[PDB]
């Protein structure tokens, strides 16, 4: 009436919960790159010679 | 063969602030080859004195 060893298991199942990968879009930056410093339009000379 | 996917899943949790993974856990996975490289294994630090720095996470754009 006691507990005895039974037949060895024939296989093992290991369960884990996993989600999946999306598409590669690689959206690097809101406003991207190093935007260049640049000329103010027209500007004009702010200096003249004497005479 | 589950270490890479686990590291990527844990990195996605910290970036999107899911689960309770602190926004600053370091999921490290030092791969193992046959070469005398650094000892292999998946570490996960969350202690209060490490240095961290921001980087734009591509493929998610989530800093």
């Amino acid at each position: 009436g006691g507990l005895t060893c039974a037949s060895a298991p024939q296989g093992t199942l290991r369960i884990l919960e996993g989600p999946q990968q999306s598409l590669s879009g690689s959206p690097l930056q809101p406003i991207p790159a190093s935007p260049p410093p640049q000329i103010p339009p027209g500007l004009r000379p702010r200096f003249c010679a004497f005479g | 063969d589950l270490a890479p996917g686990i590291a990527d899943s844990l990195r996605h949790f910290k970036v999107l602030r899911e689960k309770r993974i602190p926004p600053w856990m370091e999921v490290v996975l030092i791969p193992m080859t046959g070469k005398p490289s650094l000892y292999p294994g998946l570490f996960l630090f969350t202690t209060p004195c490490r240095l961290v720095r921001p980087v734009q996470n591509l493929a998610l754009g989530k800093e």
